[PDB]
């Protein structure tokens, strides 16, 4: 049962998006360990959240995440044309499992 | 025969004055077992040599068997030399004496300095 | 009439006490293989033993008051602690241990014995710590609300048992000074107190084993053709009693469970001795003692004691009165490991006064130990590798009579031994020292030349 | 920081098959490994972790009974075996490694059993993945 | 015509040095108590003194050049560190501090002399700690730059007295070993230095007070029919002056604080002593002497002056001209308490040509002090619970001047503390320690007969 | 009469010859463990080097042993009864302090051939 | 006929051994600065020692099997052990380092031999943690895999040598007490073993400078007017060789480095010194030796060395065979820096049938020292201030025999520092210790008086 | 002046003549503990040597002889083949084994010349 994610999102260059992820108070709403990924044709994902609110190097100041309860969510300032791809929200569950979400369409007008 | 070191202490009086040399030679001899043994080495030495200074103190410096010239008061013992020397033993001779070893003690010492004055002025001019 | 003479070097002595000395085998003196009671300092001893005879010589003992077992003690504290400064302090593992059951190959009897404890331990750096394991007996671990710690942390830091250093029980000599003497009481009836019709004096004793043990006396010395019982006051319930055998019964101690010893590097140089895996099934220790043997040599204990209670009383064995395991348990050490053992079963009992049955005695194990009693001091006695099997020699027991009044003819004996004096005085009670008095005094016809 | 694949090819349905995976620049025997499959236009889906010792292991419960997860420190490889293949299992497998490392705490740096890692919970580095199909 | 004959045990002795064992009373030995200083190890003392009185002989005494007070220093320093090695270092204590100063009962005069301070501590087991507070007062206390630390920290690990051992002084006895005696001058008039006509011999001194104090001799013996001045040499200032009281002077000193102790469990088996919350009012520390004793005392002490600087000029007295705490003010324990007393209402007078106050003098209190003046070694005093309230009596003082450019018509003597050996040379002025010569050669008309 | 140790220190010289066993006595009977094992050794070996120098001189066990060797002038020439009378001991011996050494030379060389000729004399005359 | 007499103080002697105890001259006896040898507890000694000459006297002297070299083994480690104790340990520095090659000015040659390492270290506050860096030598550390680890950190803790002390080898002298006599081999041509024609007796021995080298004998004492050789048995290859220069040859050691110590805070009142950026260039140390004076050493070497092989045969020197660098470099000290120095250039050459320049010895440098072939026993060596230089003698060389072939015309010595023993023996050999028998009997005429 | 131990290679007979400057030289924490025992064993070990000059009833003398002959077994040499020639030193090993028998002879005779002196001084 991966995370629930939007099917498409989508914006013009210089707005301001959020990608909601969803799961359960099992896998979502236990720990803060919940990581966020970017991925292009070709080519494997990418991390670009690791924990809740927090980055790693090498990646934009641009991006942000947040979690609320059940329910987490990545913001993306400043669209710009490289952003367009696909992204997929990752969790932590309570049997020390991983679960993935459904993916979130990116498209940048 | 021969009665070893101590061996002569249930002997009669007169038997074991004989056997006064073997006593003399074991008086003195030749972490935790660091300290601990020398602090009894140290009393061996110091204690025999109590014993030699009262000795020699009362002019019987080299000998096992030595007179005074101080008598033998009877209200120490009244106690004959045939029932001391042949039938008797130093073990309870002590026992007897305990009560005037020391007046003993003191007496000998006062002899003996008389007798080196005494000497000194008699081979002065005689 | 009469004229004193002063005799020198005759034989005369008086009680006293000094600070007699050790001498050693040349065993024990040479090897030089690190024991505890440090021997290597302890002086090679005679080449054979001087025994003089005194005939004719009548001297009063007293194994009570001897100071010979006051000195023996202070002496055994000072060398088992003496040997402890050299190696490592078990300092840092006060630590929260993090502990479970161990369910691999239990036997029914030790359901829940041992502990698989893990914690963070510290590395060769003074900045990282490794995550460690170790399995520690069940009483060796304190809850601390699962969360465990060791019982001596509250108390005071553990010295590790090093391990080059040998707890075996060789024998030493006392010997004293120059100008004393001991007086060896060879009366075979002589129990404890009272003139020695035959008495000899030796240069030194013989080997006096130092075993440690509680409620039995282990690989000691044996009566002649009778079976002795001493006590200060035997109308006393409050003294101890001395027994003992004319005739020694073997006891057999083993650790069946086979276990590897693991080190853990707690510092520079410093490493802890843990208890790595078990192999194999895990069965309790326990000891043997022949039933037909034992019952027999009550049957000789029970002769000797009915004389002081009455012929006509009737007496019952009881085990301990609880309280304390180091009192209560029949404590020892087969090889290096220390033992516990329930003696229940050797005293049960009652007497009326008209081959393979090996009484077993479960025994528990403990690896933080306060072996002299002592409050604050502590010692950590790392695992032995492989099986642990020995066979011993009880040669006497540390009875203590329960106070029951003549409204009962019943004598209720229980083992006891908490002092650890007795274990020793059971073979320094025939020995005693004296001061030699070489100056005497005797009347005699006798003048000076002068 | 480079995982190398494996082992792709064609199957038959309920055929046995093995995908490989190498290591090298980074100590392989201290961190946990991941095994990632997508499809093309699916989700990311997981498949298994394996501890830095292997002494533990995960599995989906979407491919349970049927994929099992293993590896050899001594080789620096990382193992999966893939039993009874169907035709829902073609997809492209990524050999990844799982992030972590000390624990920070009281000013001491805390490293697992024979200093092993800590897993901080997120996927750094990824092979560039290996391709399976099944078709009759 | 004359020869020689030679004597042995001739009264004949030099002045010669030798160490002096120790003998002292059974107070503190059967009480075993474990004093702070070796009392149970020192000699029991002898039933009764043993004094010969030498008729006819005087001999040169010098109490500036006996080496009794050397050794006097040099083995009370050591039994004094002796006592600190078993019990706990306070090693861990160096941590920061947050202070707030205490306002919950204090008075005007001690507005700020303590502080509250809560600090992070060490715990029983290695991973935790525990977050605790104590009142510390302000001379222990610096600010960083609130944070605090406490003073001993950057000198060197600073050790804590150990509750159980008393602080009391205990009268020793210095006895001379064999070959050696001991001369004790009884001349009521002898100065410093000076041949005492009557002399007498000793084995053993009288059993002397290690009581520590500046400017002020407590606890102290006293002269007899006059207030005796001693100095090595009056007319150069450099050297202090000592004045011993024919009669005492009561001082009455206190510590009203009700306080109460904390103990911290630090370590495995280690204690902290912290002080917690005081019980009622919070006033300092304070002494009292009689104002019309004190008065006529310094009466008796001008008299003396007069003699040796004339007895026209005008006496008066100062109080310190300037230092640290240490010297500059009465230092002295009160029931394992440390004081430093304000001596500035004592010395404030003046003397020329010739209702009960009970004057007060205000005193601090430490708990990290160096007592014998050296850098590194600490004693940390644990905090001693209730009200302090002890009773003594001065019995010398000591002095120093200062001035004198030629104008000599008017002296100021103050206080100086300087050498802790001042304090005790007051005690050892009588004795000294000679050796034994036996050996003679004398003329006289005697030869050998052979 | 008794005077007890070192009592006749100050009186004459002559009073004192007869005091001399009251002092012969006397000459021999952790911090305060080690300080007290040095002083027992130290009395032992000073009692010893007396006993020694006494005894060469063939004076073991006197108290007052006559010699055979002349009082030289030098040393003192006062009058034996102002000496024995008119002075103590304290006195005598810082008197001659200076000139003690030399006579204990004279003591050794005069015993070393007392005891030779003694040997060489008895053996044949 | 004859009857047995005894004399007592006859003079003869028998072979013994027993612990001869230390004298110290005036000059090392009152320089009031601390060493490692104590300079007090020797007592002082009078110039001029007695020498008496035993006339027709010989006896056997040996110097393989002597005790006093053995005492002096142990002796010396003693004391070292014993100037360590107060010094701070150095357990906190085993931290990870992180190292980066110094360069500055660095020369080709010395490229990668200096490490810059960084590191957080403790400070006097429990609490805070500070950032510290210091230089290193490529000897003193490893990689952890930049990360470095200091070598000693996995076997012990090295503990930090007080400044305060020094290291000279001031001269010692060991004389034996009362009952003994030191018996000196007057022979200026003695072997080392057999009979000495002169011999004579003395108070005591000479001033022996514990010098500690390797391969070399530095500071010793010449031989007189030869060469001289010894050896236990010249035929046994495993054997060292021992060769004493009848005149010096001078080495020059420097360290052209201009080091600078900086002080590091790393607990209450102890620190750590540490080494700073270095002043100037920094270069390789090094020592020199003129090439002409060392042709000359070896050229009367061979000489004698020759005689023990065969006037035909031909002599070889080579290089160490390698191992431990303790051992197969010139280990010493200059000034508190230790020094390895590479000695392959003085012994290459080969001798058949029969002014400037200098041989310059590349030197390496550590501060990790043990010095004793002990394990766990380290020290570090703080840093000193400066350039330094310091000249000494060569009086001596340790060569060892190899060569597997059975039958050969060449024979090749290597340099080898087999133990300290043999630095002792050098000095040792020209003394022997024996005891004396006083009693006698002999026969003669002689009946009591009775 | 031969000094201490000068006279080693003096024959036996001049030797006899030098025996006081020997005599006084009998008796006379790493480095601490050290001297002190030497210190102790200096004094038993004179003692030990004076207690059997004692007990062979030379207490106070250097040279001493005693009423038991010699025997030719121990040496056939003449007087003037010892007492002219060789020194102490080879003394020491000729006789070596004989040593301990001969403390015994002597020892005996002093506590029997005591016995007959207490004795026969009352009788007579
Ligand atoms: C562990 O053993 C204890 C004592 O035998 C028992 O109370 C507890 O239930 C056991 N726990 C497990 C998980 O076996
Ligand atoms: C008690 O019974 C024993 C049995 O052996 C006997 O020897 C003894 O005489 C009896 N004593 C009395 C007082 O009956
Ligand atoms: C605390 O005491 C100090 C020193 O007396 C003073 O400077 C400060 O103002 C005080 N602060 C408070 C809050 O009482
Ligand atoms: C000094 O004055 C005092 C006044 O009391 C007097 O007693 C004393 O005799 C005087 N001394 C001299 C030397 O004038
Ligand atoms: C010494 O060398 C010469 C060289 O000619 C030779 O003849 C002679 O035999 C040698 N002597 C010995 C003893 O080797």
């Amino acid at each position: 049962s991966a995370l629930t994610q939007p099917a498409s999102v989508s914006g013009s260059p210089g707005q301001s998006i959020t990608i909601s992820c969803q799961g359960t108070s099992n896998d979502v709403g236990g720990y803060e360990s919940v990581s966020w990924y970017q991925q292009h044709p070709g080519k494997a994902p990418k991390v670009v959240i690791y924990d809740v609110s927090k980055r790693p190097s090498g990646v934009s100041n641009r991006f942000s995440g947040s979690k609320s309860g059940n329910t987490a969510s990545l913001t993306i300032s400043g669209l710009q044309a490289e952003d367009e791809g696909d992204y997929y929200c990752k969790s932590l569950t309570s049997r020390s499992h991983r679960v993935f979400g459904t993916g979130t369409k990116l498209t940048v007008l | 025969v021969f009665l070893g070191f101590l061996g002569a202490a249930g002997s009669t009086m007169g038997a074991a004055s004989m056997t006064l040399t073997v006593q003399a030679r074991n008086l003195l001899s030749g972490t935790v077992w660091g300290i601990k043994q020398l602090q009894a080495r140290v009393l061996a030495v110091e204690r025999y040599l109590r014993d030699q200074q009262l000795l020699g103190i009362w002019g019987c410096s080299g000998k096992l068997i030595c007179c005074t010239n101080v008598p033998w008061n009877s209200s120490w013992s009244n106690r004959n030399l045939s029932e001391i020397w042949d039938n008797m033993t130093w073990l309870q001779w002590d026992k007897e004496i305990s009560n005037y070893t020391q007046i003993i003690y003191g007496l000998l010492e006062e002899s003996q300095n008389q007798q080196e004055k005494n000497e000194q002025d008699l081979l002065a001019l005689d | 009439n009469l004229w004193v003479t002063v005799y020198y070097g005759v034989p005369v002595w008086k009680d006293a006490e000094t600070t007699l000395f050790c001498a050693s085998d040349a065993k024990a003196y040479e090897t030089e293989k690190h024991n505890v009671w440090a021997t290597h300092a302890c002086v090679p001893t005679d080449p054979n033993p001087q025994e003089i005879h005194l005939e004719n010589v009548t001297e009063e003992f007293n194994m009570w008051k001897n100071n010979m077992v006051e000195q023996m003690h202070t002496d055994i504290i000072s060398l088992w602690d003496q040997s402890l400064k050299p190696c490592v302090k078990l300092t840092p593992l006060c630590v929260t241990l993090q502990c479970t059951n161990v369910t691999n190959n239990i036997t029914d009897d030790m359901r829940g014995e041992l502990k698989n404890c893990s914690f963070n331990m510290t590395t060769e750096l003074r900045d990282k710590k490794q995550k460690v394991y170790s399995l520690f007996y069940r009483l060796d671990v304190v809850q601390i609300n699962k969360e465990y710690r060791l019982i001596n942390c509250n108390t005071s830091a553990c010295t590790q048992a090093c391990p080059k250093v040998s707890f075996e029980p060789i024998p030493i000599h006392y010997c004293a000074p120059a100008g004393f003497a001991i007086l060896k009481c060879k009366d075979k009836k002589f129990n404890g107190t009272g003139p020695c019709p035959s008495v000899s004096t030796v240069q030194c004793t013989h080997g006096i084993k130092p075993v440690v043990s509680t409620q039995l006396l282990l690989n000691g010395s044996l009566a002649e053709e009778e079976v002795m019982i001493r006590s200060e006051n035997i109308t006393n319930n409050a003294k101890n009693i001395l027994v003992q055998f004319n005739t020694p019964v073997q006891i057999n101690c083993t650790r069946p469970n086979n276990n590897t010893r693991k080190s853990i590097r707690i510092g520079p140089g410093q490493a802890f001795y843990a208890t790595g895996d078990i192999i194999g099934d895990i069965r309790q220790a326990h000891c043997n003692v022949s039933k037909a043997t034992w019952n027999e040599t009550l049957g000789k204990v029970v002769k000797q004691l009915r004389k002081h209670f009455g012929n006509n009383t009737i007496i019952r064995f009881a085990n301990s009165s609880g309280g304390d395991l180091e009192v209560t348990t029949h404590s020892f050490n087969c090889g290096g490991e220390f033992f516990y053992c329930n003696t229940s079963g050797l005293f049960n009992s009652t007497w009326i006064s008209n081959s393979n049955d090996s009484i077993t005695l479960p025994c528990r194990i403990k690896q933080i130990i306060n072996m002299w009693q002592r409050i604050g001091q502590c010692m950590y006695a790392p695992p032995i590798q492989g099986v642990i099997r020995c066979v011993s020699n009880i040669t006497g027991l540390i009875l203590t009579r329960d106070g029951g009044s003549t409204n009962s003819t019943t004598e209720t004996f229980r083992p006891g031994g908490g002092d650890m004096r007795d274990n020793w005085r059971s073979e320094l009670y025939k020995y005693k020292v004296v001061k030699i008095e070489p100056l005497g005094v005797a009347p005699t016809r006798c003048k000076r030349r002068v | 920081e480079r995982l190398v694949e494996s082992g792709g090819g064609v199957v038959q349905p309920g055929s046995s098959l093995r995908l490989s995976c190498a290591a090298s620049g980074f100590d392989f025997s201290r961190q946990g490994m991941h095994w990632v499959r997508q499809a093309p236009g699916q989700g990311l889906e997981w498949v298994a972790f394996i501890k830095y010792d292997g002494s533990e292991k995960y599995h989906a419960d979407s491919v349970w009974g049927r994929l099992s997860i293993s590896r050899d420190n001594s080789k620096d490889t990382l193992y999966l075996q893939m039993n009874s293949l169907r035709v829902e299992d073609t997809a492209t497998y990524f050999c990844v490694r799982e992030a972590g490392g000390p624990d920070y705490r009281n000013g001491y740096y805390y490293y697992d059993f024979y200093d092993g890692y800590y897993n901080y919970h997120y996927m750094d580095v990824w092979g560039k993945g290996t391709t399976v199909t099944v078709s009759s």
